[PDB]
Formats: C-alpha cells, structure tokens, sequence
DNA sequence: ACTTGTCGGTGGTCTGCTCTAACGTCACGGCCAACCGATCGGA
C-alpha cells in the first residue's frame, strides 16, 4: 500500500500575512531580515516571497516581513 | 561665516578619506588647506563625532599606520556634498564658460565638463 | 562642547534617521543639545542651527512624524544629498586649472575653492 | 566678530468650555421554557 501509494492523500495548507500601517511606522515585505544567516533567504525572490515549487521545511521563512521597532535601550 | 566653511571642509574631507585608499599625509595638508599643522586638529574632532550614542563602533574611525590615513568606520557619511544652487555651481559655470582665451581644450574637454557639470546640477 | 561638534553630530543624526526625529529627541539624543539653561535658549539655538543648515545647502525636511502621529519632526533626505556620479578626468583637471586665477572677490573664490573641495571629494 | 540667552512676536493645530428662544413633558425589545434537592419567608 505504502509503495503502490494506494492510501495516499493530498493536503494542502494555507498561510495568510498582511503588512498593515502601525503608529510607529509602516510594515514592509522585503528579503532584508536584519538579523539571520545568508542561506535563509535563498527560496526568496526580489520581493521577498519563497519561489513556486521550493520545498520548504519546519522554521522556513515563507514571506519576508519587517516592522518598525522604535527606541530600544 | 567662517563656521560654515569649517563644517563643509570636513563634510567634504571624509567622504575624500574614504574614496582616496591610503592617501598619505602630505597630499591632505596639501590639498584640503595647505596648513598641515591644523589638519591633526581637525582630524582629533573628526575622532570625537559620530552616531548618537556616542560610544566605539558608532563613532568614525582611522588608522594613523604612518602617514596613510584610511577610514574604517564612517557613520554613514560616504558620499560628498551637493554643489549648492546658483553660488559655487553658477559662478563655476560662469567661469568656465566665459573663458576669453582661445580654444585649447575646446575640442573635447571644455564642452564635455560643461555638459556634465549643467547634467549634475 | 563645540559649536561645529553639536553641528557635525546633527548632520550625521539626521542623516541616519530612518523616520522624523521630533526636537525633543533632538534635545535628549544629540550631544551638545543638552547643556542648555532653559528649553527656550534650546530652542532659538536650534532654530538658527537648522536656519545655518538649510542656508549652507543640505537638505533639511520638516514633516510629520508618520500617518498616525501628531508629532512633527526632521530629516535629511540622503538621495537629495548629492549626486555620486561624476564624468571623465582629464576634463575636469583643465576645469580645475582654471577655476581661480585672479579674482578678488571674497564670494567668488570662497565658492569657487568650495566647488573645487567638493569636486575634489568627489573625485579628482 | 561670533555666539548665546532672555525678550517679544505671527501663524497654526489640538483641546475644552459656553451658547442656540414657536411648541414640544411619565422607557423598552424580549424570554421564560431542564430538573433535581435544600431552605427561608408566608399563609
């Protein structure tokens, strides 16, 4: 059953963000992620968003998204 | 004012630091004020400004190796000043444009800084 | 401090700004700023700091802090700052050759030795 | 000479207080709907 994939089924899953305007400043999506590695944003295209057909895992970035943080000691 | 000139001296003299690799000592006391003696001075203030916080890794930074000074950190300050409307742009243009000497560099120096220096303004 | 310390400070302030620094801020987080006896020296000392600032020909904006905030701040618009590109060499040393031979008066070669500083920090 | 602090002013926006004179005068939109045992206030 397992190797003829007679009880096979397809699951599909879905995954909104929205950038919104807070008080302190805008939201924007974007590939600039301040603190991360170089190898994180490579399934990500010029805007920021993974690329139709990349296999993402467990923790992987889908959408880029940065909010403004303000003063911070 | 002779603050203001002060300040675009040394709003000029960084970015020239950092686009100039190694540029020894006498080539700036020569060329950004022909007194050397203040250019320590005004490299010791130029030491002493920076980004808010005030603290190592946010103030502008040097190497006094022997004569080379290199920039390492520039807090943001890479790239010169605009030449400011009409003043320094316009008698510059004048000057350059009524020349009363016959051509020498007519041909393809005159003109070209001409058209390039009205494109950039 | 100095009058041209606070000055350099503020630039480079307003330079790395990302939204528009309100004066208070100004105030607290610029150095030199805040040795002022009373808020009303602070503030005409500010002001004939921005009237030097916006004379001298940086590009100093006054807006809102953003959408939803009353506040009203300033900045420096880093793109308005200057233009990097700059063209050939060979003329612009023949330019350079001629920008002052025997003029007197103290605007003309203040601006022409002004004009040659910023060429020469923008190359050559 | 340049800076700097105290003085004084124009103009603008956000916030709060006061006033408006024909005559007017006693609320609704809506269930609750089990089902048991215990207990205080009535009759």
């Amino acid at each position: 059953l397992v190797e003829e994939d007679v009880l096979t089924s397809i699951h599909i899953e879905e995954h909104e963000i929205d950038a919104r305007d807070t008080k302190l400043g805008a939201e924007e999506i974007t590939r600039d992620i301040p603190n991360v590695s170089d190898e994180v944003l490579a399934d990500l295209d010029e805007r920021g968003i993974v690329r139709i057909g990349a296999e993402v895992r467990d923790g992987d970035i889908l959408v880029g998204k940065v909010t403004p943080k303000g003063e911070t000691e | 004012s002779q603050v203001s000139t002060r300040l675009v001296r040394l709003l000029n003299m960084v970015p020239y630091f950092q686009a100039n690799p190694k540029v020894t000592r006498a080539e700036a006391a020569a060329a950004l004020g022909v007194t050397g003696k203040q250019l320590d001075a005004d490299l010791d203030q130029l030491w002493m400004c920076g980004l808010p916080g005030y603290s190592p890794g946010d103030l502008i930074d040097f190497d006094f190796v022997g004569d080379t000074i290199e920039v390492t950190f520039s807090a943001g300050v890479d790239h010169p000043l605009r030449l400011t409307s009409t003043e320094a742009t316009g008698i510059l243009v004048a000057l350059r444009a009524l020349v009363d000497v016959p051509g020498m560099v007519d041909p393809e120096a005159a003109r070209s800084a001409i058209a390039k220096i009205e494109s950039a303004v | 401090v100095s009058k041209v310390e606070r000055l350099m400070n503020l630039v480079i302030a307003l330079l790395s700004t990302r939204t528009y620094l309100p004066a208070e801020k100004i105030r607290t987080t610029v150095a030199g700023y805040a040795d002022s006896p009373s808020d009303e020296a602070f503030s005409r000392m500010f002001e004939r700091d921005k009237n030097e600032l916006r004379d001298l020909g940086i590009p100093l904006e006054t807006g809102r802090v953003s959408k939803w905030d009353s506040t009203e701040g300033y900045r420096i618009n880093r793109d308005s700052y200057a233009l990097p590109p700059i063209g050939l060499t060979a003329d612009e040393a023949a330019a350079v050759a001629v920008a002052t031979q025997l003029w007197q008066s103290p605007e003309l070669v203040t601006a022409t030795q002004n004009a040659v500083l910023k060429l020469r920090a923008a190359g050559v």
